[PDB]
């Protein structure tokens, strides 16, 4: 299986509108069995919608999508995008963290995590929970630790030790420092691999920052994983693109993975 | 002792309104659109729904193909308004359709086998105990108190001028303007486009009929309006964008509204409101048009304009026979007045007689016969 977590800066409307990023948004995303697309701000699932009638184009069942609601604390507001390939997989449950109370995910999340449970039939792990988190830069170093009980409620509710945590962690540079990495739970412990290190670069930008993390829980999840496939996708470098067209499509760079 | 509590259901071509027999306000008011998955896939809390209906449909419309079952007050697809009423019985109103008799509107000159195509849906489909059916126009005048007055009602696809006398409508006396609230939406659209104001995404789009029911009004005297607005900028308002980039429009304010009196503007050649309302009075019966003047009450959402009832007022008194009592009646409610005129009926014992049970329908429901006034 190969999974990818993609922010797409501003994806919207007027993105998706543009015939020459749509094409290349869709030829990025055709490269994954399972891609996450964050930073989703579509007020009425139009783009999401225009995403998938080219992807869907001569199979209505290319793909089939996971999709939130509007999540920030009452702000700018954005969606979280699950896009799967259900011949290849399988969502069995979805749900979106909270705490015991309505309001509380919010209290631990600006865009509070959205955790989907998939079969894979083709890989070492047969059940996998991804969960996927966007997190606000200001607030990256609390999040990122708070992560780890998202983990913990997933292995209560779901009894599932494999699971896979991915998205734009902003997990680097000026929002965590070398010595903030002990206050984050989720690394500390050794019950997390990090396949994204800290010297990648996941952005399209001239910043060298490794934003963008996966993380994998759990031995047969841990032992799915291809050796050395864990890498940002450079697609400006890729598709021969120039810097103005590659930003165009997005200042990050999908962080993907392969799964045996 | 409480009685068993009907409903009443206003099923406009841009909203429905649903809702208790007793209450002052629709306790839902939704668009009537109904919408089919374009794609496979689930929101996060969910399981996968095979259609939306409602604020639901419209909320993430990029992902379905949208119906519009009611077209200019008709019912064009009978499917689409099952899963609407459906939607309003089960989901909105949270009662069983089996033990509530139903009261449902319908446009003047509505089809005589449409009324019953709907007399069958809510008795085969819905089971409904009791039902009755009442045209929308009547239902305005009688929430007015009165059952004597010429109505113009102009909601969201069309708009009609209706004489009752008495209680009932008078047939061919009714004029339609196929003229109405979406229309009004689009001029103004059309109008702010030009300025280079531009309004692509959904959301921008969206935010124009917010614009149209905020700051656009009527103009008493279009003509002197549109010479104030090129000297000031008193007439001048504006507007925030969802994206926080403002809008500011001045004349536009009452230049979209005016479509309703002159259909120039969106080229529609055809008589305006004021007009139509005059020469419906004038296919009545002369007695009953002295009260038709005192009594000419207005009523749907695109009644709603600051101003409108003045120049109702003003542009009839310049037409009606020096002699008349012009009287503009324009309740603070008008949104909701066939609603609320459904909602005063249901709520009389009296009416428990008229309405027509299942058991009528043992013996089939033919319901309009449709007739006079010429
Ligand atoms: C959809 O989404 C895309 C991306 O978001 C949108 O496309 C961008 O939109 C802008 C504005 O519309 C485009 O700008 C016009 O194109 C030229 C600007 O680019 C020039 O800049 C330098 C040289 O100055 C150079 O880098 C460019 O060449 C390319 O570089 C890359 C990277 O190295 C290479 O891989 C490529 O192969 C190219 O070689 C390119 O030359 C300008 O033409 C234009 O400006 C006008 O130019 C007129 C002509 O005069 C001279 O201008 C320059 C300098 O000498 C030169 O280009 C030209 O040959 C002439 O010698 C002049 O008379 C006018 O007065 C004016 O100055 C615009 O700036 C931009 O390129 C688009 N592409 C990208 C990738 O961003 C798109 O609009 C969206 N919308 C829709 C509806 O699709
Ligand atoms: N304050 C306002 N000023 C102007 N337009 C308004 C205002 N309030 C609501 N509207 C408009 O009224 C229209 C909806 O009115 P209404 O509910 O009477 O129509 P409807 O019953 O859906 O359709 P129809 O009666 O035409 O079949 C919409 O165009 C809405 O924008
Ligand atoms: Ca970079
Ligand atoms: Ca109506």
């Amino acid at each position: 299986l190969k999974i990818a977590a993609f922010n797409i800066r501003t994806f919207g409307e007027t993105k998706m509108s543009n015939a020459t990023l749509a094409s290349y948004i869709v030829r990025i995303v055709r490269r994954y069995d399972i891609v996450l697309i964050q930073e989703v701000r579509d007020s009425h699932l139009v783009a999401v919608g225009k995403l998938l009638d080219y992807l869907n184009q001569d199979d209505p069942n290319t793909y089939h999508y996971v999709v939130s609601e509007p999540l920030g604390r009452n702000s700018y507001k954005e969606r979280y995008l699950f896009l799967f390939r259900p011949n290849k997989v399988s969502v069995l449950d979805t749900y979106q963290y909270d705490d015991g109370c309505e309001s509380c995910g919010n209290d631990s999340f600006s865009r509070e995590p959205a955790v989907v449970k998939f079969s894979s039939h083709s890989t070492k792990v047969k059940e996998f929970a991804i969960v996927a988190l966007h997190s606000a830069p200001s607030d990256a170093v609390a999040e990122i630790n708070s992560l780890y009980d998202v983990y913990l409620d997933v292995q209560q509710k779901w009894h599932l030790n494999d699971v896979m945590l991915m998205g734009d962690f902003n997990a680097d540079c000026s929002y965590v420092t070398s010595s903030q990495w002990s206050s984050i739970r989720l690394r500390t412990s050794s019950t997390f691999q990090w396949l994204i290190p800290d010297s990648a670069d996941t952005t399209a930008t001239s910043t060298n920052c490794a934003y963008d993390r996966i993380v994998v829980a759990g031995s047969l999840l841990q032992s799915s994983v291809v050796p050395g496939s864990a890498a940002p996708f450079d697609f400006q470098a890729a598709y021969g693109l120039s810097n103005e067209m590659a930003l165009a499509i997005s200042d990050h760079y999908p962080v993907e993975v392969t799964l045996t | 002792e409480e009685e068993t509590t009907a409903l009443v259901c206003d099923n406009g071509s841009g909203l429905c309104k649903a809702g208790f027999a007793g209450d002052d306000a629709p306790r839902a008011v939704f668009p009537s659109i109904v919408g089919r998955p374009r794609h496979q896939g689930v929101m996060v809390g969910m399981g996968q729904k095979d259609s939306y209906v409602g604020d639901e449909a419209q909320s993430k419309r990029g992902i379905l193909t949208l119906k519009y079952p009611i077209e200019h007050g008709i019912i064009t697809n009978w499917d689409d308004m099952e899963k609407i009423w459906h939607h309003s019985f089960y989901n909105e109103l949270r009662v069983a359709p089996e033990e509530h008799p139903t009261l449902l509107t319908e446009a003047p000159l509505n089809p005589k086998a449409n009324r019953e195509k709907m007399t069958q849906i809510m008795f085969e489909t819905f089971n409904v105990p009791a039902m009755y059916v009442a045209i929308q126009a009547v239902l305005s005048l009688y929430a007015s108190g009165r059952t004597t007055g010429i109505v113009l009602d102009s909601g969201d696809g069309v708009t009609h001028n209706v004489p009752i006398y008495e209680g009932y409508a008078l047939p061919h006396a009714i004029m339609r303007l196929d003229l109405a609230g979406r229309d009004l939406t689009d001029y103004l659209m059309k109008i702010l486009t030009e300025r280079g104001y531009s309004f692509v995404t959904t959301a921008e789009r969206e935010i124009v009929r917010d614009i149209k029911e905020k700051l656009c009004y009527v103009a008493l005297d279009f003509e002197n309006e549109m010479a104030t607005a090129a000297s000031s900028s008193s007439l001048e308002k504006s507007y925030e964008l969802p994206d926080g980039q403002v809008i500011t429009i001045g004349n536009e304010r009452f230049r979209c509204p005016e479509t309703l009196f002159q259909p120039s503007f969106i080229g529609m050649e055809s008589a305006g409101i004021h007009e139509t309302t005059y020469n419906s009075i004038m296919k009545c019966d002369i007695d009953i048009r002295k009260d038709l003047y005192a009594n000419n009450v207005l009523s749907g959402g695109t009644t709603m304009y600051p101003g409108i009832a003045d120049r109702m007022q003003k542009e009839i008194t310049a037409l009606a026979p020096s002699t008349m009592k012009i009287k503009i009646i324009a309740p603070p409610e008008r949104k909701y007045s066939v609603w609320i005129g459904g909602s005063i009926l249901a709520s009389l014992s009296t009416f428990q007689q008229m309405w027509i049970s299942k058991q009528e329908y043992d013996e089939a429901g033919p319901s309009i016969v449709h007739r006079k006034c010429f």
